[PDB]
Protein backbone atom coordinates (compact mmCIF):
# COMPACT_ATOMS: atom_id res chain seq x y z
CA UNK A 1 0.00 0.00 0.00
CA UNK A 2 1.07 3.30 -0.85
CA UNK A 3 0.14 6.58 -0.02
CA UNK A 4 -1.33 9.70 -1.96
CA UNK A 5 2.59 10.76 -2.07
CA UNK A 6 3.51 7.38 -3.11
CA UNK A 7 5.44 6.76 -0.54
CA UNK A 8 5.08 3.55 1.07
CA UNK A 9 3.13 3.11 3.58
CA UNK A 10 1.55 -0.32 4.65
CA UNK A 11 1.85 -3.87 3.39
CA UNK A 12 -0.62 -6.62 4.08
CA UNK A 13 0.31 -10.29 3.13
CA UNK A 14 -2.90 -12.53 2.50
CA UNK A 15 -2.34 -16.17 2.01
CA UNK A 16 -4.19 -18.65 0.37
CA UNK A 17 -3.57 -21.96 0.86
CA UNK A 18 -0.98 -23.81 2.69
CA UNK A 19 -0.02 -27.58 1.99
CA UNK A 20 -1.03 -28.06 5.44
CA UNK A 21 -0.27 -32.04 4.66
CA UNK A 22 2.94 -31.36 3.11
CA UNK A 23 4.12 -30.80 7.20
CA UNK A 24 3.16 -34.65 8.00
CA UNK A 25 3.66 -36.68 4.35
CA UNK A 26 6.37 -35.64 1.55
CA UNK A 27 7.19 -37.90 -1.82
CA UNK A 28 11.00 -38.87 -2.14
CA UNK A 29 13.09 -36.28 -3.42
CA UNK A 30 10.93 -33.46 -1.48
CA UNK A 31 11.47 -31.82 1.78
CA UNK A 32 9.32 -30.85 4.67
CA UNK A 33 9.51 -26.92 5.48
CA UNK A 34 12.36 -25.41 5.46
CA UNK A 35 12.11 -24.12 9.27
CA UNK A 36 12.76 -27.43 10.27
CA UNK A 37 15.98 -28.49 8.76
CA UNK A 38 17.28 -25.33 8.77
CA UNK A 39 16.77 -24.80 12.76
CA UNK A 40 18.37 -28.19 13.10
CA UNK A 41 21.74 -27.05 10.85
CA UNK A 42 23.25 -24.81 12.86
CA UNK A 43 22.89 -26.60 16.18
CA UNK A 44 22.77 -22.90 17.37
CA UNK A 45 23.39 -23.54 21.06
CA UNK A 46 20.35 -21.05 22.77
CA UNK A 47 17.91 -22.67 19.98
CA UNK A 48 19.30 -26.23 20.40
CA UNK A 49 18.91 -24.98 24.22
CA UNK A 50 15.66 -23.72 23.77
CA UNK B 1 16.38 44.07 -33.21
CA UNK B 2 16.49 48.05 -33.11
CA UNK B 3 20.27 49.84 -33.13
CA UNK B 4 18.91 51.19 -29.50
CA UNK B 5 18.21 48.03 -28.73
CA UNK B 6 21.85 46.67 -29.08
CA UNK B 7 23.42 49.62 -26.89
CA UNK B 8 21.24 48.99 -23.75
CA UNK B 9 21.79 45.18 -24.36
CA UNK B 10 25.59 46.44 -24.29
CA UNK B 11 25.81 47.96 -21.39
CA UNK B 12 24.70 44.85 -19.28
CA UNK B 13 27.72 43.41 -20.66
CA UNK B 14 29.86 46.45 -19.44
CA UNK B 15 28.22 46.56 -16.04
CA UNK B 16 29.41 42.75 -15.77
CA UNK B 17 32.99 42.94 -17.17
CA UNK B 18 35.06 43.75 -14.08
CA UNK B 19 38.13 44.69 -16.40
CA UNK B 20 38.11 48.30 -18.70
CA UNK B 21 37.42 47.53 -21.96
CA UNK B 22 38.48 43.15 -22.90
CA UNK B 23 36.13 40.91 -20.81
CA UNK B 24 32.64 39.40 -21.71
CA UNK B 25 31.35 36.47 -19.14
CA UNK B 26 31.75 33.11 -21.41
CA UNK B 27 30.24 31.43 -18.37
CA UNK B 28 27.65 33.93 -17.19
CA UNK B 29 26.68 35.61 -20.35
CA UNK B 30 24.27 33.26 -22.15
CA UNK B 31 22.65 33.53 -18.32
CA UNK B 32 22.36 37.39 -18.52
CA UNK B 33 20.75 36.64 -22.05
CA UNK B 34 17.71 35.47 -20.66
CA UNK B 35 16.67 38.90 -18.90
CA UNK B 36 17.87 41.31 -22.29
CA UNK B 37 15.89 38.72 -24.58
CA UNK B 38 13.92 35.30 -24.26
CA UNK B 39 15.65 32.15 -22.21
CA UNK B 40 16.69 29.21 -23.47
CA UNK B 41 18.09 25.55 -22.27
CA UNK B 42 21.32 25.68 -21.42
CA UNK B 43 22.27 23.07 -23.84
CA UNK B 44 21.18 24.93 -26.49
CA UNK B 45 23.68 27.56 -25.62
CA UNK B 46 26.30 24.52 -25.55
CA UNK B 47 25.48 23.37 -28.77
CA UNK B 48 25.67 26.80 -30.53
CA UNK B 49 28.88 27.17 -28.23
CA UNK B 50 29.68 23.33 -30.28
CA UNK B 51 29.93 21.38 -26.64
CA UNK B 52 33.25 22.88 -24.96
CA UNK B 53 34.76 22.15 -21.73
CA UNK B 54 33.65 22.48 -18.01
CA UNK B 55 37.26 23.25 -17.31
CA UNK B 56 36.75 26.21 -20.78
CA UNK B 57 33.45 26.73 -18.52
CA UNK B 58 35.41 27.61 -15.73
CA UNK B 59 38.23 29.74 -16.90
CA UNK B 60 37.38 30.73 -20.71
CA UNK B 61 36.13 34.19 -21.38
CA UNK B 62 35.16 35.06 -25.01
CA UNK B 63 34.73 37.93 -27.19
CA UNK B 64 32.31 40.17 -27.54
CA UNK B 65 31.77 40.60 -30.93
CA UNK B 66 31.31 37.43 -32.32
CA UNK B 67 28.78 36.98 -28.99
CA UNK B 68 26.85 39.95 -31.32
CA UNK B 69 25.53 37.32 -33.13
CA UNK B 70 25.17 34.62 -30.44
CA UNK B 71 22.44 37.00 -29.29
CA UNK B 72 20.50 36.70 -31.86
CA UNK B 73 21.35 32.59 -32.38
CA UNK B 74 19.92 32.03 -28.70
CA UNK B 75 17.15 34.21 -29.51
CA UNK B 76 16.29 32.07 -32.24
CA UNK B 77 14.95 28.78 -30.43
CA UNK B 78 11.60 29.47 -30.75
CA UNK B 79 8.85 26.89 -29.86
CA UNK B 80 9.06 28.05 -26.23
CA UNK B 81 6.37 26.36 -23.82
CA UNK B 82 3.66 29.05 -23.17
CA UNK B 83 1.34 29.12 -20.04
CA UNK B 84 -0.76 25.94 -20.17
CA UNK B 85 2.43 23.98 -21.65
CA UNK B 86 3.95 24.78 -18.35
CA UNK B 87 1.20 24.51 -15.99
CA UNK B 88 0.55 21.28 -17.03
CA UNK B 89 4.05 20.14 -16.20
CA UNK B 90 3.80 20.50 -12.55
CA UNK B 91 0.15 19.13 -12.23
CA UNK B 92 2.45 15.50 -12.83
CA UNK B 93 4.00 16.51 -9.80
CA UNK B 94 0.88 17.47 -8.20
CA UNK B 95 -0.33 13.99 -6.35
CA UNK B 96 -4.02 15.68 -5.36
CA UNK B 97 -5.48 17.43 -7.83
CA UNK B 98 -6.54 20.57 -6.07
CA UNK B 99 -4.14 23.55 -7.34
CA UNK B 100 -1.32 23.21 -4.57
CA UNK B 101 2.36 21.28 -5.16
CA UNK B 102 4.46 20.59 -1.76
CA UNK B 103 7.53 21.99 -1.52
CA UNK B 104 9.08 19.11 0.14
CA UNK B 105 9.01 17.45 -3.19
CA UNK B 106 8.35 20.72 -5.70
CA UNK B 107 12.70 22.22 -4.71
CA UNK B 108 13.28 17.90 -5.07
CA UNK B 109 11.97 18.20 -8.47
CA UNK B 110 12.99 21.84 -9.58
CA UNK B 111 17.19 20.60 -8.10
CA UNK B 112 17.15 16.96 -8.84
CA UNK B 113 15.27 16.21 -12.19
CA UNK B 114 16.09 18.60 -14.93
CA UNK B 115 19.01 20.66 -15.89
CA UNK B 116 21.06 21.78 -13.15
CA UNK B 117 20.25 25.00 -11.35
CA UNK B 118 22.24 27.10 -8.17
CA UNK B 119 20.87 25.64 -5.64
CA UNK B 120 20.71 29.18 -3.17
CA UNK B 121 18.35 30.36 -6.31
CA UNK B 122 16.03 27.32 -5.37
CA UNK B 123 16.02 27.95 -2.21
CA UNK B 124 14.89 31.87 -2.77
CA UNK B 125 12.52 31.73 -5.25
CA UNK B 126 10.05 30.19 -3.63
CA UNK B 127 10.80 32.10 -0.15
CA UNK B 128 8.43 34.16 0.66
CA UNK B 129 5.66 32.19 -1.87
CA UNK B 130 4.52 29.22 0.32
CA UNK B 131 2.20 29.09 2.57
CA UNK B 132 1.38 28.40 5.84
CA UNK B 133 0.43 24.56 5.13
CA UNK B 134 3.47 23.98 3.24
CA UNK B 135 2.59 24.09 -0.42
CA UNK B 136 2.61 26.50 -3.36
CA UNK B 137 0.02 27.80 -5.43
CA UNK B 138 1.82 26.83 -8.92
CA UNK B 139 -0.79 28.42 -11.61
CA UNK B 140 0.18 31.60 -9.60
CA UNK B 141 3.59 30.30 -9.61
CA UNK B 142 3.81 30.12 -13.69
CA UNK B 143 1.90 33.29 -14.20
CA UNK B 144 4.25 34.73 -11.80
CA UNK B 145 7.41 33.72 -13.32
CA UNK B 146 6.00 34.37 -17.08
CA UNK B 147 5.20 37.84 -16.25
CA UNK B 148 8.13 39.18 -14.51
CA UNK C 1 -22.62 27.52 -13.21
CA UNK C 2 -23.94 25.95 -9.71
CA UNK C 3 -27.50 26.58 -10.87
CA UNK C 4 -26.82 25.27 -13.82
CA UNK C 5 -24.76 22.18 -13.10
CA UNK C 6 -27.30 21.04 -11.13
CA UNK C 7 -29.67 21.66 -14.35
CA UNK C 8 -27.17 19.61 -16.77
CA UNK C 9 -26.85 16.36 -13.75
CA UNK C 10 -30.41 15.26 -14.12
CA UNK C 11 -29.83 14.67 -17.93
CA UNK C 12 -27.10 12.31 -16.81
CA UNK C 13 -28.24 8.62 -18.35
CA UNK C 14 -26.59 5.83 -16.77
CA UNK C 15 -27.62 2.36 -17.87
CA UNK C 16 -26.76 -1.24 -15.87
CA UNK C 17 -24.39 -3.63 -16.96
CA UNK C 18 -25.66 -6.79 -18.69
CA UNK C 19 -24.08 -8.63 -15.84
CA UNK C 20 -22.98 -6.61 -13.21
CA UNK C 21 -26.25 -4.85 -12.10
CA UNK C 22 -23.25 -1.69 -12.16
CA UNK C 23 -24.34 2.06 -13.66
CA UNK C 24 -22.22 3.35 -16.47
CA UNK C 25 -22.95 6.50 -18.30
CA UNK C 26 -24.37 6.59 -22.11
CA UNK C 27 -25.04 9.89 -21.80
CA UNK C 28 -21.17 10.78 -21.00
CA UNK C 29 -22.27 14.47 -23.16
CA UNK C 30 -24.42 15.59 -20.31
CA UNK C 31 -21.66 14.12 -17.83
CA UNK C 32 -18.63 15.75 -19.19
CA UNK C 33 -20.98 19.17 -19.39
CA UNK C 34 -21.42 19.02 -15.44
CA UNK C 35 -17.88 18.47 -14.62
CA UNK C 36 -16.98 21.18 -16.60
CA UNK C 37 -19.19 23.20 -14.93
CA UNK C 38 -18.45 22.10 -11.13
CA UNK C 39 -14.65 22.06 -12.36
CA UNK C 40 -14.14 18.00 -12.10
CA UNK C 41 -13.25 15.66 -14.51
CA UNK C 42 -15.88 13.60 -16.11
CA UNK C 43 -13.95 9.86 -15.94
CA UNK C 44 -13.25 10.62 -11.67
CA UNK C 45 -16.93 12.21 -11.44
CA UNK C 46 -18.34 9.13 -13.25
CA UNK C 47 -16.50 6.73 -11.04
CA UNK C 48 -16.90 8.52 -7.96
CA UNK C 49 -20.45 8.52 -8.51
CA UNK C 50 -21.17 4.85 -10.03
CA UNK D 1 26.15 -1.10 -25.64
CA UNK D 2 27.56 1.38 -23.49
CA UNK D 3 24.04 2.22 -21.51
CA UNK D 4 24.79 -0.96 -19.95
CA UNK D 5 27.03 -0.15 -17.73
CA UNK D 6 24.26 1.30 -15.18
CA UNK D 7 24.36 -2.26 -14.12
CA UNK D 8 27.17 -2.82 -12.99
CA UNK D 9 28.39 -6.55 -13.02
CA UNK D 10 24.52 -7.73 -13.68
CA UNK D 11 24.59 -6.50 -17.00
CA UNK D 12 25.91 -9.71 -18.77
CA UNK D 13 23.73 -11.70 -17.56
CA UNK D 14 20.26 -9.33 -18.60
CA UNK D 15 21.18 -8.59 -22.13
CA UNK D 16 22.65 -9.56 -25.25
CA UNK D 17 26.53 -8.38 -25.65
CA UNK D 18 27.62 -6.15 -28.61
CA UNK D 19 29.07 -9.02 -30.38
CA UNK D 20 25.24 -10.53 -30.71
CA UNK D 21 24.48 -7.48 -32.15
CA UNK D 22 26.80 -7.51 -35.02
CA UNK D 23 26.71 -12.01 -35.47
CA UNK D 24 23.12 -10.96 -36.34
CA UNK D 25 22.89 -9.18 -39.42
CA UNK D 26 26.14 -11.82 -40.68
CA UNK D 27 24.14 -15.36 -40.02
CA UNK D 28 23.76 -17.59 -42.97
CA UNK D 29 19.45 -17.51 -43.40
CA UNK D 30 16.80 -18.02 -46.17
CA UNK D 31 13.69 -16.89 -44.88
CA UNK D 32 12.27 -19.01 -47.98
CA UNK D 33 14.11 -22.14 -47.30
CA UNK D 34 14.82 -21.94 -43.48
CA UNK D 35 11.74 -24.13 -41.66
CA UNK D 36 11.10 -25.39 -38.91
CA UNK D 37 9.88 -29.38 -38.78
CA UNK D 38 8.49 -31.47 -35.80
CA UNK D 39 10.62 -34.37 -34.72
CA UNK D 40 10.57 -37.70 -32.71
CA UNK D 41 12.78 -36.67 -29.70
CA UNK D 42 12.16 -32.75 -30.04
CA UNK D 43 8.95 -30.82 -30.65
CA UNK D 44 11.02 -29.01 -33.72
CA UNK D 45 14.05 -28.62 -35.23
CA UNK D 46 15.49 -26.37 -38.20
CA UNK D 47 15.65 -27.63 -41.74
CA UNK D 48 16.37 -26.77 -45.00
CA UNK D 49 14.08 -27.47 -47.93
CA UNK D 50 15.62 -28.92 -51.03
CA UNK D 51 12.88 -29.16 -53.66
CA UNK D 52 9.45 -28.97 -54.21
CA UNK D 53 6.87 -31.35 -55.65
CA UNK D 54 3.69 -29.28 -55.51
CA UNK D 55 1.37 -30.36 -52.77
CA UNK D 56 3.78 -32.44 -51.52
CA UNK D 57 7.65 -31.23 -50.41
CA UNK D 58 10.84 -33.18 -49.30
CA UNK D 59 13.04 -31.20 -46.98
CA UNK D 60 17.00 -31.99 -45.11
CA UNK D 61 16.78 -31.04 -41.48
CA UNK D 62 19.78 -29.83 -39.67
CA UNK D 63 20.91 -33.70 -38.67
CA UNK D 64 21.20 -34.46 -42.16
CA UNK D 65 17.96 -36.88 -41.88
CA UNK D 66 15.30 -37.25 -44.86
CA UNK D 67 11.70 -36.35 -43.73
CA UNK D 68 8.85 -35.78 -45.44
CA UNK D 69 5.66 -33.46 -44.59
CA UNK D 70 2.81 -31.99 -46.19
CA UNK D 71 3.32 -27.84 -46.09
CA UNK D 72 0.24 -27.44 -44.07
CA UNK D 73 2.57 -28.52 -40.83
CA UNK D 74 5.84 -26.56 -42.20
CA UNK D 75 6.39 -22.82 -40.53
CA UNK D 76 8.89 -21.01 -41.85
CA UNK D 77 12.15 -19.93 -39.43
CA UNK D 78 12.04 -16.51 -38.19
CA UNK D 79 15.10 -13.86 -39.41
CA UNK D 80 18.01 -13.79 -37.20
CA UNK D 81 17.55 -10.14 -37.05
CA UNK D 82 14.62 -10.49 -34.90
CA UNK D 83 16.36 -13.58 -32.72
CA UNK D 84 16.56 -13.48 -28.59
CA UNK D 85 13.88 -10.35 -29.28
CA UNK D 86 12.87 -9.13 -25.66
CA UNK D 87 9.40 -9.19 -26.30
CA UNK D 88 7.72 -12.56 -27.89
CA UNK D 89 4.85 -10.18 -29.12
CA UNK D 90 7.29 -8.42 -31.66
CA UNK D 91 8.15 -11.94 -33.60
CA UNK D 92 7.56 -12.00 -37.05
CA UNK D 93 6.53 -15.39 -37.19
CA UNK D 94 4.88 -16.90 -34.46
CA UNK D 95 4.16 -20.22 -33.79
CA UNK D 96 4.83 -23.15 -31.53
CA UNK D 97 8.67 -23.75 -32.71
CA UNK D 98 9.08 -19.59 -32.99
CA UNK D 99 8.42 -19.39 -29.05
CA UNK D 100 10.14 -22.50 -28.52
CA UNK D 101 13.71 -21.60 -29.89
CA UNK D 102 13.26 -17.84 -29.11
CA UNK D 103 13.16 -18.75 -25.27
CA UNK D 104 15.78 -21.61 -25.82
CA UNK D 105 18.45 -18.80 -27.43
CA UNK D 106 17.79 -16.85 -24.46
CA UNK D 107 17.92 -19.27 -21.73
CA UNK D 108 20.98 -20.75 -22.86
CA UNK D 109 22.53 -17.74 -22.44
CA UNK D 110 21.31 -16.84 -18.81
CA UNK D 111 19.13 -14.04 -20.46
CA UNK D 112 16.25 -15.85 -18.25
CA UNK D 113 13.20 -12.89 -18.68
CA UNK D 114 11.30 -12.35 -21.49
CA UNK D 115 8.32 -10.49 -22.44
CA UNK D 116 5.43 -11.78 -24.46
CA UNK D 117 3.39 -8.72 -25.03
CA UNK D 118 0.94 -8.21 -22.31
CA UNK D 119 2.92 -11.10 -20.16
CA UNK D 120 6.35 -12.16 -19.00
CA UNK D 121 7.81 -14.87 -19.22
CA UNK D 122 10.55 -15.93 -17.02
CA UNK D 123 13.08 -19.51 -17.35
CA UNK D 124 14.32 -20.93 -14.45
CA UNK D 125 18.06 -20.21 -14.38
CA UNK D 126 19.24 -22.73 -11.33
CA UNK D 127 22.30 -21.14 -11.68
CA UNK D 128 22.61 -17.64 -10.06
CA UNK D 129 23.17 -14.38 -12.21
CA UNK D 130 24.21 -11.31 -9.66
CA UNK D 131 20.80 -9.84 -10.88
CA UNK D 132 19.47 -9.54 -7.22
CA UNK D 133 21.33 -7.59 -4.78
CA UNK D 134 20.58 -3.78 -4.39
CA UNK D 135 22.40 -2.53 -7.36
CA UNK D 136 20.18 -3.18 -9.79
CA UNK D 137 16.90 -1.86 -8.09
CA UNK D 138 18.42 1.40 -8.20
CA UNK D 139 19.07 0.81 -11.90
CA UNK D 140 14.88 -0.34 -11.92
CA UNK D 141 13.35 2.60 -10.47
CA UNK D 142 10.95 4.55 -12.64
CA UNK D 143 12.54 2.95 -15.83
CA UNK D 144 9.82 1.45 -18.48
CA UNK D 145 9.43 -1.60 -20.35
CA UNK D 146 10.61 -0.02 -23.27
CA UNK D 147 13.55 1.12 -21.50
CA UNK D 148 15.11 -1.60 -19.12
CA UNK D 149 15.94 -5.33 -20.04
CA UNK E 1 1.01 -18.01 -28.43
CA UNK E 2 -2.95 -17.50 -28.18
CA UNK E 3 -2.23 -14.49 -26.10
CA UNK E 4 0.25 -13.31 -28.59
CA UNK E 5 -2.27 -13.73 -31.49
CA UNK E 6 -4.78 -11.71 -29.55
CA UNK E 7 -2.22 -9.22 -28.59
CA UNK E 8 -1.38 -8.36 -32.26
CA UNK E 9 -4.72 -8.53 -33.84
CA UNK E 10 -6.70 -7.20 -31.52
CA UNK E 11 -6.43 -3.48 -29.03
CA UNK E 12 -5.13 -4.52 -26.09
CA UNK E 13 -4.12 -0.97 -24.76
CA UNK E 14 -7.98 1.01 -23.51
CA UNK E 15 -7.74 4.16 -22.34
CA UNK E 16 -11.06 6.35 -20.67
CA UNK E 17 -11.89 9.41 -22.00
CA UNK E 18 -11.41 11.51 -19.33
CA UNK E 19 -8.19 9.62 -17.90
CA UNK E 20 -7.05 10.09 -21.71
CA UNK E 21 -7.99 14.01 -21.47
CA UNK E 22 -6.70 14.11 -18.14
CA UNK E 23 -2.99 12.48 -18.74
CA UNK E 24 -2.02 13.05 -22.04
CA UNK E 25 -3.55 17.12 -22.36
CA UNK E 26 0.37 17.59 -21.70
CA UNK E 27 0.83 16.00 -25.43
CA UNK E 28 -0.66 18.71 -26.95
CA UNK E 29 -2.76 21.08 -25.21
CA UNK E 30 -4.17 23.05 -27.95
CA UNK E 31 -6.42 20.01 -29.62
CA UNK E 32 -8.04 19.67 -26.15
CA UNK E 33 -8.95 23.59 -25.38
CA UNK E 34 -9.60 24.47 -21.75
CA UNK E 35 -12.29 26.96 -20.77
CA UNK E 36 -14.60 26.08 -23.11
CA UNK E 37 -16.98 22.93 -23.22
CA UNK E 38 -15.82 19.69 -25.36
CA UNK E 39 -17.34 16.13 -25.78
CA UNK E 40 -14.90 13.94 -24.30
CA UNK E 41 -15.79 11.69 -27.37
CA UNK E 42 -14.71 14.45 -30.20
CA UNK E 43 -12.20 15.68 -27.89
CA UNK E 44 -9.68 12.07 -27.56
CA UNK E 45 -10.77 12.40 -31.60
CA UNK E 46 -8.97 15.76 -32.53
CA UNK E 47 -5.87 14.80 -29.35
CA UNK E 48 -4.57 11.39 -31.37
CA UNK E 49 -5.31 12.78 -34.52
CA UNK E 50 -3.05 15.78 -34.10
CA UNK E 51 -0.56 13.23 -32.58
CA UNK E 52 0.46 11.73 -36.38
CA UNK E 53 0.76 8.51 -35.23
CA UNK E 54 -0.16 5.51 -37.90
CA UNK E 55 -4.44 5.81 -37.46
CA UNK E 56 -4.87 2.15 -38.18
CA UNK E 57 -3.71 1.71 -35.22
CA UNK E 58 -6.61 2.50 -33.17
CA UNK E 59 -10.66 2.41 -33.06
CA UNK E 60 -13.21 3.99 -30.97
CA UNK E 61 -15.27 2.83 -28.14
CA UNK E 62 -18.67 3.94 -26.10
CA UNK E 63 -16.56 5.04 -23.40
CA UNK E 64 -12.77 3.90 -23.87
CA UNK E 65 -10.62 4.77 -26.57
CA UNK E 66 -8.71 1.51 -27.78
CA UNK E 67 -5.12 0.88 -29.40
CA UNK E 68 -3.63 -1.88 -31.04
CA UNK E 69 -0.76 -3.70 -29.16
CA UNK E 70 2.27 -1.69 -29.62
CA UNK E 71 0.76 2.06 -28.86
CA UNK E 72 0.51 2.74 -25.33
CA UNK E 73 4.26 2.41 -24.64
CA UNK E 74 5.03 4.83 -27.55
CA UNK E 75 2.79 7.15 -26.00
CA UNK E 76 4.17 7.03 -22.12
CA UNK E 77 7.46 7.04 -24.04
CA UNK E 78 6.29 10.10 -25.94
CA UNK E 79 5.02 11.80 -22.83
CA UNK E 80 7.58 11.04 -20.30
CA UNK E 81 9.97 12.75 -23.20
CA UNK E 82 7.19 16.15 -23.43
CA UNK E 83 7.51 16.10 -19.67
CA UNK E 84 11.55 16.21 -19.49
CA UNK E 85 11.17 18.76 -22.34
CA UNK E 86 8.28 21.33 -20.13
CA UNK E 87 10.66 20.52 -16.92
CA UNK E 88 13.60 21.93 -18.70
CA UNK E 89 11.71 24.52 -20.66
CA UNK E 90 9.97 25.68 -17.13
CA UNK E 91 14.00 26.07 -15.86
CA UNK E 92 14.74 28.01 -18.89
CA UNK E 93 11.75 30.24 -17.38
CA UNK E 94 12.91 29.94 -13.66
CA UNK E 95 16.68 30.46 -14.31
CA UNK E 96 15.03 33.22 -16.94
CA UNK E 97 13.26 35.89 -14.57
CA UNK E 98 15.75 34.46 -11.48
CA UNK E 99 18.36 35.82 -13.70
CA UNK E 100 16.04 38.96 -14.61
C1 LIG F 1 -6.14 -2.39 -20.33
C2 LIG F 1 -4.99 -1.97 -19.43
C3 LIG F 1 -3.66 -2.56 -19.86
N1 LIG F 1 -4.96 -0.51 -19.17
C4 LIG F 1 -4.47 0.32 -20.15
O1 LIG F 1 -4.23 -0.07 -21.28
C5 LIG F 1 -4.27 1.70 -19.74
C6 LIG F 1 -4.59 2.13 -18.50
N2 LIG F 1 -4.48 3.41 -18.02
C7 LIG F 1 -3.87 4.54 -18.69
C8 LIG F 1 -4.44 5.87 -18.22
C9 LIG F 1 -2.39 4.45 -18.51
C10 LIG F 1 -1.58 4.18 -19.59
C11 LIG F 1 -0.24 3.86 -19.42
C12 LIG F 1 0.32 3.86 -18.15
C13 LIG F 1 -0.46 4.21 -17.06
C14 LIG F 1 -1.81 4.48 -17.23
N3 LIG F 1 -5.14 1.23 -17.66
C15 LIG F 1 -5.41 -0.06 -17.95
O2 LIG F 1 -6.01 -0.75 -17.16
Amino acid sequence: HFGATGKLASADIETYLLEKSRVIFQLKAERDYHIFYQILSNKKPELLDM
Amino acid sequence: FSKEQQEDFKEAFLLFDRTGECKITLSQVGDVLRALGTNPTNAEVKKVLGNPSNEEMNAKKIEFEQFLPMMQAISNNKDQGGYEDFVEGLRVFDKEGNGTVMGAELRHVLATLGEKMKEEEVEALLAGQEDSNGCINYEAFVKHIMSV
Amino acid sequence: KLTGAIMHFGNMKFKLKQREEQAEPDGTEEADKSAYLMGLNSADLLKGLC
Amino acid sequence: DSEMAVFGAAAPYLRKSEKERLEAQTRPFDLKKDVFVPDDKQEFVKAKIVSREGGKVTAETEYGKTVTVKEDQVMQQNPPKFDKIEDMAMLTFLHEPAVLYNLKDRYGSWMIYTYSGLFCVTVNPYKWLPVYTPEVVAAYRGKKRSEAP
Amino acid sequence: LEGIRICRKGFPNRILYGDFRQRYRILNPAAIPEGQFIDSRKGAEKLLSSLDIDHNQYKFGHTKVFFKAGLLGLLEEMRDERLSRIITRIQAQSRGVLAR
